[PDB]
C-alpha cells in the first residue's frame, strides 16, 4: 500500500441533521468549515443550483485540500471531480479561456441507460441459401443466410438478411469462430477463436478466447457514464471515413483547437432533448481550483462570464494570500488575490489554525496510517516540534524515524530516533539561520 | 565502449555499511558523514516503496558535492528503478507547457514491471510447402526449419501463412517464431547463401545461422514507465512520439484511465509498481507557477521522490519581485526536508585529488600533490582537478612518466583561475568592453 | 498556363498544361549531388544512415523491438523498421486494420469505445443521436 | 583564382617538438604563452581520454582569439571534427535553446567507417527473368568496351530495374552493396533506329564492367540522431518536389540518444567504427542567456561531451537575463569555476608592422618601406584592423595609376577617402542634424 | 522586360567615372559627391577583381544626401550576372526563421556559381506531318518535314516523337524547337505565311548551343537539403536549414573550382537602415565576415549617437564599436544650390515635365529652404495643375498653387503647435466641440 500525504480522510464526519463531531472521518477540529462543506454537499446533491462559486481561504497547512478531497469523497465516485491547479490553465496550444472552458465542461457528467440485444456464441454452420429462381448473368444469388450459434447451455440457429453475407466475408468469419451479432444494425464481428481449436495447428498466431456463458439471446440494460467534454471532443472530430484528411490527422500529433460555442449549444440541445424523454440524467460535479492567486485577470473576467451559464457546475476555489495585487495589474490591492468583481459572486469559508492537541492527534493518526508504532514521549516531542516549527515538518519526519528504528532492529519509535532525525534533516528556519550567518559565497 | 572519464565517475554508490554508517573513504566519496547518512535514509525510503510524493532539498555552497551525492544515490540505487535527472532550464519549452513538461518529468520516474515468458523457435528456413483444401477457405502449410545441430518440421495456420506472405521469406532466411504469441521476425539472410545472388539489394542483411536447440525457453522482465503508456495510448502510432518527443500536451482523461488501468493490473496481479527518483539540478531558476504545480502535484499516490539541489542563498525568486531563502517560496520549503552540505578541509581535498588523479592514470609526486592540495585550499577544487590533467600532458611533452613540481608550476603559469583573471581585468579595464560599450582599440595615445 | 493550343475517326485530348515560370538547373548539380556515380557516396551514406545504424533493425536491436512489441502489440517485429523508413503519405495510403493481441500495454479509450458503436448505427438511438 | 578573407595566413600554431613557440613561424607573430597553452590543449585533445573539458580564452578585441581557434582546427587536422559557432545562433523559433545546444554538442563527436564501393556498369545485352506469379531470379548481361560479364540478380533489383524502364541496349549503373539502379541512357549502337527520337544516346564505358574501390565515411552522432528521428517518415532517394508536410525540428528524447549510443558501442566493439572526439568552439559567449549557462553545467558532465572552447572580450559585465549580477567576461561564477582561463595580450608597433607585411605578402601586393612605416603608425594610432582593411584600396589606387608598388601617396588617398571610427565619431559630435 | 512606371532612382544609370576612376561633374544621372563616388568606384573595382572577400563598408551621412543613390549607382554599374541583394533592417525579424538564419540566407544569396554547359538543339519551321496508323493501331509510323532558310529535311519519327507531337498539337507552318535528350518541344509561334508571328530560323537545323548558368549558393543549399524541394525557393518556407548541408556544399563548390568545372562570382549585399538590428545580429555579422564564401557588405545609416537596439547604452551610428572596427566608412555631404537645381532639372527630364527658368529657380529656392524631396515631389504634382488650365509648360503660378495646396514638414509642425487642443496629445486629451 502507498500513502502520500492523504488517504487518512474519509468524508467529513457529520451526523444526520446535526453538528459534525470532533473525532470522525480522520478530521481533527475545523468544525465550522466541515458544517459549511456539508451544507455545500447537500446543495450539490439537490441538483438545482448552477454556477455557484465558493472560495475557502486560510493560512498554509490548514486543511483546504483535505476539505476538497472530503467534498469529493462525500459526493461519491459517480459524481465527477476535476482537480485543477492554477498553473495548468496556461498552455502553448490554445488560449487559456479555452482551457478553462474545457475543464469547466469536464465537471458535468451524464448518465445514459440503454437496452442491448445480442447474438453471440461459437459458429456451428454457415450456409448462404440460394434462391428458387436465380437471376441471369449472376452467380450464387442468396435468398437468405442460415447461421447456427452455439453457447454454454444453449444452441440456436438463425435466419439472416442476405446483406449480412458481405459482413461475414469482410471480417473473415469461418466455422468454429465466436462472433457477436448486434440485433438492429446487424454488423457482426469476430471476437476470436474458440478454445476447442487451440491445439489445431503446431504454429499459429490466432487469438483464442473462452466460449461465452449464458444463452445466445439476452436483453441487457447497460448504464454508461460520460462527461460533456467527451461528447464535445467526440462530436468535434470527424467520424470514420475514407478521406485522406481524417486518417492523416489520426496519424499525426493531436493538437487542441478552440471549440466553438455552436457545437456546445447543439450538444446541450440534444442532451436536454434526451433528458426530457426520461432516458438520460445530468450529474453536475465539482471543479476545484486551488492557489487561484496565480490566475490572470483575463481568466477572472472569463470566470465572471462563465459563471452565469445554465449548464455550469459548482466551482470551489482555494487561496492562502492576504492583501496582494492581482496578477496582470499593478495597483489592484485585493483580498486573497481575487478581484472584487468575482468576490461579490462567491461565499467565503474560513479555516482556522490548530492547537497542541489537534496537532498531536493529527500526528498520531498519520503514524497510525503509515503503519508505525510511536511512544508517548516521542509523540509529545513531535507535537512540540509541530507547534514549534511546522505541522508538515513533523508529519514528514515520521517515516525516516521508522527507517532509523528498523536500522537498529526495533519496531518502536523513541526519543533518540527523533533526535537523530532532527540532527540529520533540517526545516526552513534553521536553514535560513544557516544562510544568514554564512559568508562563503552561498 | 562509448564512455570517457567524466567529471565525477569515480563515485560508484554510497559508501555505507549495513547499519547506514558512512566510512571515511569507501567506493568513491570522501567525507560528508551526515549527508551520506541522510542520503542512505532516502535510499532506504525509495527501496521500501511504501510511501510516495516527498521532496528533499540538498543545499550548500558550490563545489561541495551535491551532484556527487545525487550520482552516488543513482549508482547505489541499481538498475530496474528509474532515475530521471533534469535541469531547471529544460522545462521552458516552445512546443510544450511548463506544467505539462513537469508532469512528463514526474511520470518518467515511476514505472511498472511486466513479466513475459517466451518460447522462441529461431532457425533457418529450408522449404515451405503450401497445401489447400477443396473449399480453399483455409490454407495448411509445412515449415522445414533447420539449425546447425538438428532439423524438424512444423505446421502452419491460415493466419500464419498470411503473416508469412507479408515480409516475404525464401530458402536461406533466418526467422524466429514464438509459440505462445505468434510473433514473427525476419533476422536476415544466412552467410551460407551470400554468394549466389551476386548483388545484395536494399532490404537485405546477412546474419549467421544459429546453433544449439530450436525451442529455447527464456523469460523477459520489462520495465515500462507510465509516461511511455501515456504516449502510446494517445495516438495511432505513438512510438515515434516516444523517440522524437512530439507528444504535444497529452490529455488528462487518458492519464486517469491509465492510472485506473495500472491499479487494476496491480489488484489482479500481472504487474507491480516500481517507484523512482526524479532529480532536478539547479531548482532555483524555476518560475513560481512551476513551484505551485510542484507543491500540488506531490500529493498523488503515483508520485516519486524528488531531489533538488540549490547553491543560492537568500536570493530573488524568478517570476516574482521579492527575495526568499534558497530562491524558493515558503510553501515549498514547508513541504521539504533540507540536507545541508559543508565545505572540506585540506585532508579531504587531498584524498579527492588523489582519487581523481588515480582514475585519470596520472602519477603524481608527493610534493606536486602537496602543491595541488595547497592550490585546492586557496583556489577552488576543480582548478586543481583540471591542473592534474593539463600537467600530465606537460609531463608527456617533457618525455617523463610521472609528473613533477615543475609541470604543476608550468600549468599554474599557463592557466589562470577566477581571481587572477578578475585582477588582471581590473588593472587593464580600458582594453575590455564596459557595460556602456566603451573600449579603446588603439595602443598609442 | 502555357498548354498546347490549336492555331486554327476521333480526336486526341491529352493533358499538357505547364507553368510559364521556368526554373533552369544545370546538369552538374544534378549529376554530382543527386544522382549516384563512381565519384560520390550518395547510396553508401544512405544505406549507412538508414539500414546499418537504424535503431529499429532486428539484426542489431532485437531487445528494443521486443520491448516495443510488448508495448504496442504488433504481431510482427519488423513493423517498426518498416514504419520508420517509408513516407507519411505512403503510410496512410496503405494502412490496413490488422488485428492486435489482447496481452499488451495498450487498450481502447472511452472516446473510441463510443466511436465504434455508431459506425453503422441507425437513427432514433440515444447513443447514435448524441 | 585565389580568395583571401581575414585569415589563411594562419597555417598552424607554430611550435617545435618541445612545445615552445618561435617568434615568426606559421603566420603567427607574438603571443608565445597563449600558443603554447593552445598546443598543450591540442595534445590533450589528441590523447582522446577526457570529456567535458571547457576552455575560456580572454582578451581585448583584435588580439587573436579567433586566429588561435582556427590554428587549433588546422593543427588537429581534417579528420577531427570542428564545429565553429556564435552565441547568437542558439536562439531559434522552432525548438528550445537547450536542445540546440545539445545538437551542437553531439555534432562534435565523429565516427569513421571503412566501406567498399562496388559498381557494375555497361550496356544491357540480356535481360531474361523467370518464374519460380513470383520471379525467383533475373540474369542480366552487361557489356563494356573491355568485354562482357553476366550476373545473377535478386528480384528486388529486378523491381528497381523495372522502375527505371530498362530495355535491351540501355547503359545502366548497378551498385552491388546498396542495390541502387541508375539508367544512364541508350547506347550509341542503337542511335540510328529512328531519325528522330526522345532518347538520349551515350557511348560505351571505356573501362571494365567491374570496379572496386575502398572509401572512408565520416559521420557524427548528430547525423545518426537526425536519421533515426524523422517524424514524417523515411525519405525517398530522389524527391525534387518537396514533401507534402513540412518537417520541423523536434525535441529529441534522450532515450533515442541512449539507443544510438548502444548501437554505436556495439559497432565499435566489432572493429568497424573508430571514435574521433572533436572541438565545439563558441565565439562571443557573452551573448548567452543564464538558462543556457545553467544547462552547460549539466551538459559538461556527460560521458561523451566534446572539448568546448569559449572566447570573450567583455570585462566586468552584467550577465544577460539578470539584473544584479556582475561577473568577469560575462560568464557566471557557477560556470567560471569549471574552465581554465588563457589570457591573450595586445600588440606592439613592430608586431603590427610584421602583421601588415604578412598580410601584404599573402594578398600578393608590393609595398614600400616608408608606406609600411606610415601604415604601422596608422595602425598604432587608430586600430590594427584599419590598416589591414586599407591595404587593398591602396593596391587598387596603385593599379589605376599604372604602377605595381604602393607608395605614400596611395596611402594618403586611402586615408582621405575612407575614415575610421574615431574621425567618424568626431564628425558625428560636431554636426547639426544626424551627421 | 522589367515593367516599371517611374522610380525615384530611375535616372541613376551608374557611377559617372573615367578610366582613371575620376568622377565627372555630371555623368550617368549622378551629380555632386565626388569623394563618395570615387570611394564607391574603388569598392566597385574591389568587387570586380574578386580576389578578396568579407569586407564591410559603411555609408553614413545626413538624410537626403544620396546614399541610396550611391547604392543604386553601384548596382547599375555591376550590370547583370552578378548577385546583388538589397534588404532592409526590418526584414529579418521573422516568425518562422531566426535572425541568424535569415542573415545566413541573405549572406548566401549574394554569391553565385557560374557553370557553362552546351546542349544540342533543333529549331525550324514545320512543312508537313504524316501520322500513319496500322489496322489495329498498335504501331504508329510517322514522317516530319522541317526546314530553315538554308536547308530542308525529312525525319522518320518514332513512337515517343509521335506521342510528343500529338500532344501539344503542331500543324503546318509552325515554328518549333525540339530537344531530343529531354523530349520537350516548344512552339515558338507561327511563320510569316498569310497564304504571335515569328520569322523563320536560319542556318543549320541542328545547333550545339552554349548556355551560361548562374546559380546562387542558397539555391544549391535548398536543393541539397532533403526536407524541402526547390519549390521552397518560391513559397518561402525553407525553415532553418542545418549546417551540415552547408558544409557539404562548401566542399563540393571548392572541389568544383579546383577541378575547373565551375567558377565563383562574388557579389554585394546591401543592408539599408542597418541601425535597426539587434546586437545578436551584429555579433553574428562580426563572425560571418571571415568565411571564404562571404560577399562584400554595404550598410547605410543616417543616425547619430543613438541607442543600439537590444541594449541600454548609446553608440556612434547606432552600431557597436567592434562592428565599426572592421568597417571603412564613406561619408556623404549636403548639397549646394547648383547641385540641387541640377538634380531638379534631371528629375524634370525623367518626368517629361517642361519647366520655365523662373519655375526652376523657385523650385531651387524652396528646395534649399525646406527639402530636396519636397521639391522633387512638387515638380510632378505641378504638371497636373498646369494641365488643368490646358498649357504644356509649368509656370510660376502652378508651383505656387502646389505650394499652397500641399504642405511640408515645418509648416505642418507650425500649424499644429498653436492648434494642439484639436489634436490628440500623448495623454489622449483632445477637444472636439467648437465652443467651450
Ligand atoms: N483537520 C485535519 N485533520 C487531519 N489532518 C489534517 C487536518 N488539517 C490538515 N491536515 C493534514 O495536513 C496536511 C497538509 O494540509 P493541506 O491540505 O496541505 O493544508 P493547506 O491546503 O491549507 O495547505 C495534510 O496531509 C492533511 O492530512
Ligand atoms: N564527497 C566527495 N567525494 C569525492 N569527490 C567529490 C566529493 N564532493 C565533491 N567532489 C568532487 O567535486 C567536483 C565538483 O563538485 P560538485 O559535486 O559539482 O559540487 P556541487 O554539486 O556543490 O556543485 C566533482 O568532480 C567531484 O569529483
Ligand atoms: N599573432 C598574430 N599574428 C598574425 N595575425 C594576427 C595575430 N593576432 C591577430 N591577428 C590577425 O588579426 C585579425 C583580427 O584578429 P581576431 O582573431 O579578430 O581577434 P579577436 O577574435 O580577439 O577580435 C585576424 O584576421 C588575425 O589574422
Ligand atoms: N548625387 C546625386 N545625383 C542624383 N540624384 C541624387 C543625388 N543625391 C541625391 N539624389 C536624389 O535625391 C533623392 C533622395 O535621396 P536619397 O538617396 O533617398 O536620400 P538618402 O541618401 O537619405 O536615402 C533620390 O531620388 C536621389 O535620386
Amino acid at each position: 500500500t502507498r500513502t502520500a500525504a492523504h488517504t487518512h480522510i474519509k468524508g467529513l464526519g457529520l451526523d444526520e441533521s446535526g453538528v459534525a463531531k470532533r473525532v470522525e472521518g480522520g478530521f481533527v477540529g475545523q468544525i465550522e468549515a466541515r458544517e459549511a462543506c456539508g451544507v455545500i454537499v447537500d446543495l450539490i446533491k439537490a441538483k438545482k443550483m448552477s454556477g455557484r462559486a465558493i472560495l475557502l481561504a486560510g493560512g498554509p497547512s490548514t486543511g483546504k485540500t483535505a476539505l476538497a478531497l472530503a467534498i469529493s469523497q462525500e459526493l461519491g465516485p459517480k459524481v465527477p471531480f476535476c482537480p485543477l491547479v492554477g498553473s495548468e490553465l496556461y498552455s502553448v496550444e490554445v488560449k487559456k479561456t479555452e482551457t478553462l472552458m474545457e475543464n469547466f465542461r469536464r465537471a458535468i457528467g451524464l448518465r445514459i441507460k440503454e437496452t442491448k440485444e445480442v447474438y453471440e456464441g461459437e459458429v456451428t454452420e454457415l450456409t448462404p441459401e440460394d434462391a428458387e429462381n436465380p437471376l441471369g448473368g449472376y452467380g450464387k444469388t442468396i435468398s437468405h443466410v442460415i447461421v447456427g450459434l452455439k453457447s454454454a447451455k444453449g444452441t440456436k440457429t438463425l435466419r439472416l438478411d442476405p446483406t449480412i453475407y458481405e459482413s461475414i466475408q469482410r471480417e473473415k468469419v469461418s466455422i468454429g469462430d465466436v462472433i457477436y451479432i448486434e440485433a438492429n444494425t446487424g454488423a457482426v464481428k469476430r471476437v476470436g477463436r474458440s478454445d476447442a481449436y487451440a491445439t489445431e495447428f503446431d504454429l499459429e498466431t490466432e487469438e483464442y478466447v473462452p466460449l461465452p456463458k449464458g444463452e445466445v439471446h439476452k436483453k441487457k440494460e447497460i448504464v454508461q457514464d460520460v462527461t460533456l467534454h467527451d461528447l464535445d471532443v467526440a462530436n468535434a472530430r470527424p467520424q470514420g471515413g475514407q478521406d485522406v484528411i481524417s486518417m492523416m490527422g489520426q496519424l499525426l500529433k493531436p493538437k487542441k483547437t478552440e471549440i466553438t460555442e455552436k457545437l456546445r449549444q447543439e450538444v446541450n440541445k440534444v442532451v436536454a432533448k434526451y433528458i426530457d424523454q426520461g432516458v438520460a440524467e445530468l450529474i453536475p460535479g465539482v471543479l476545484f481550483i486551488d492557489e487561484v492567486n496565480m490566475l490572470d485577470i483575463e481568466i477572472f473576467t472569463y470566470l465572471n462570464k462563465a459563471l452565469e451559464s445554465n449548464i455550469a457546475p459548482v466551482v470551489v476555489l482555494a487561496s492562502n494570500r492576504g492583501m496582494t495585487t492581482v496578477r496582470g495589474t499593478e495597483d489592484v490591492i485585493s483580498p486573497h488575490g481575487v478581484p472584487p468583481d468575482l468576490i461579490d459572486r462567491l461565499l467565503i469559508v474560513r479555516t482556522l489554525p490548530y492547537d497542541k492537541d489537534e496537532i498531536r492527534t493529527i500526528i498520531e493518526r498519520r503514524a497510525t496510517v503509515e503503519r508505525l508504532q510511536v511512544e508517548s514521549s516521542a509523540l509529545d516531542l513531535l507535537a512540540t516540534m509541530g507547534t514549534e516549527t511546522s505541522l508538515r515538518y513533523a508529519l514528514q519526519l515520521l517515516a525516516p524515524c521508522g527507517i532509523l528504528a528498523q536500522t537498529s532492529n526495533r519496531k518502536e519509535i523513541v526519543v533518540n530516533d527523533v533526535n537523530e532525525a532532527k540532527l540529520l534533516f533540517l526545516d526552513a528556519k534553521r536553514s535560513t539561520k544557516i544562510l544568514e550567518t554564512s559568508a562563503n559565497y552561498l | 565502449s562509448l564512455s570517457l572519464i567524466a567529471a565525477h565517475s569515480h563515485i560508484t554508490g554510497l559508501g555505507l555499511d549495513e547499519n547506514l554508517q558512512p566510512r571515511p573513504t569507501s567506493e568513491g566519496m570522501v567525507g560528508q558523514l551526515q549527508a551520506r547518512r541522510a542520503a542512505g535514509v532516502i535510499l532506504k525510503m525509495v527501496q521500501n516503496g511504501t510511501i510516495a510524493g516527498r521532496a528533499v532539498l540538498v543545499a550548500g555552497p558550490p563545489s561541495t558535492g551535491k551532484t556527487a551525492l545525487a550520482m552516488g544515490v543513482s549508482q547505489s540505487l541499481g538498475k530496474d528503478v528509474p532515475f530521471t535527472a533534469i535541469a531547471g532550464s529544460e522545462i521552458f519549452s516552445l512546443e510544450l507547457s511548463k506544467t505539462e513538461a513537469l508532469t512528463q518529468a514526474f511520470r518518467k520516474s515511476i514505472g511498472i514491471k511486466i513479466k513475459e515468458e517466451t518460447e522462441l523457435i529461431e532457425g533457418e528456413v529450408v522449404e515451405i510447402q503450401i497445401d489447400r483444401s477443396i473449399t480453399g477457405g483455409h490454407k495448411q502449410g509445412k515449415l522445414t526449419i533447420k539449425t546447425t545441430d538438428m532439423e524438424t518440421i512444423y505446421e502452419l495456420g491460415n493466419k500464419m501463412i498470411d503473416g508469412l506472405t507479408k515480409e516475404k521469406v525464401l530458402a536461406g532466411d533466418v526467422i524466429s517464431i514464438d509459440k505462445a504469441s505468434g510473433k514473427i521476425t525476419k533476422l536476415g539472410r544466412s552467410f551460407a547463401r551470400s554468394r549466389d545472388y551476386d548483388a545484395m539489394g536494399a532490404d537485405t542483411r546477412f546474419v549467421q545461422c544459429p546453433e544449439g536447440e530450436l525451442q529455447k525457453r527464456k523469460t523477459v522482465v520489462h520495465t515500462v514507465s507510465l509516461h511511455e503508456i501515456d504516449v502510446i495510448n494517445s495516438r495511432t502510432q505513438g512510438f515515434l512520439a516516444l523517440f522524437t518527443g512530439d507528444t504535444g500536451e497529452i490529455r488528462s482523461e487518458v492519464r486517469d484511465q491509465i492510472n485506473t488501468k495500472v491499479a487494476e493490473w496491480k489488484e489482479e496481479g500481472k504487474a507491480e509498481i516500481v517507484p523512482g527518483v526524479l532529480f532536478i539540478d539547479e531548482v532555483h531558476m524555476l518560475d513560481i507557477e512551476c513551484f505551485s504545480f510542484i507543491n500540488r502535484a506531490l500529493e498523488d499516490e503515483f508520485a516519486p521522490i524528488v531531489m533538488m539541489a540549490t547553491n543560492r542563498g537568500v536570493s530573488k525568486t524568478r517570476g516574482t519581485n521579492y527575495k526568499s531563502p534558497h530562491g524558493l517560496p515558503l510553501d515549498l520549503l514547508d513541504r521539504s526536508i533540507i540536507i545541508t552540505t559543508k565545505s572540506y578541509n585540506e585532508q579531504e581535498i587531498k584524498t579527492i585529488l588523489s582519487i581523481r588523479a588515480q582514475e585519470e592514470e596520472v602519477e603524481l609526486s608527493s610534493d606536486a600533490l602537496d602543491l595541488l592540495t595547497k592550490t585546492g585550499v586557496e583556489t577552488s577544487l576543480r582548478y586543481s582537478s583540471n591542473l592534474i590533467s593539463v600537467a600530465q600532458q606537460i609531463a608527456m611533452k617533457r618525455k617523463n612518466n610521472t609528473v613533477e613540481v615543475e609541470d604543476v608550476k608550468r600549468a599554474y603559469l599557463l592557466f589562470l583561475d577566477s581571481a587572477r583573471s578578475v585582477k588582471y581585468v581590473q588593472e587593464n579595464e580600458s582594453q575590455y568592453i564596459d557595460d556602456q560599450g566603451n573600449v579603446q582599440i588603439s595602443i598609442a595615445k | 498556363t502555357t498548354f498546347g493550343k490549336t492555331t486554327s475517326k476521333f480526336t486526341d485530348l491529352i493533358y499538357s498544361s505547364r507553368n510559364p515560370i521556368k526554373y533552369s538547373l544545370p546538369r552538374l548539380i544534378y549529376e554530382d549531388l543527386i544522382l549516384p556515380n563512381y565519384n560520390n557516396d550518395v547510396d553508401i551514406a544512405n544505406k549507412l544512415k538508414n539500414v546499418k545504424f537504424n535503431i529499429f533493425n532486428p539484426s542489431t536491436n532485437y531487445e528494443l523491438c521486443l520491448f516495443l512489441s510488448k508495448l504496442t502489440g504488433e504481431p510482427s517485429l519488423n513493423e517498426f523498421f518498416r514504419v520508420s523508413t517509408t513516407p507519411l503519405l505512403k503510410r496512410v495510403i496503405e494502412r490496413t486494420n490488422g488485428p492486435k493481441n489482447t496481452d499488451s500495454l495498450s487498450f481502447k479509450t472511452i472516446t473510441q469505445e463510443l466511436l465504434e458503436v455508431t459506425r453503422n448505427a441507425p437513427s432514433e438511438g440515444v447513443m447514435a443521436s448524441l
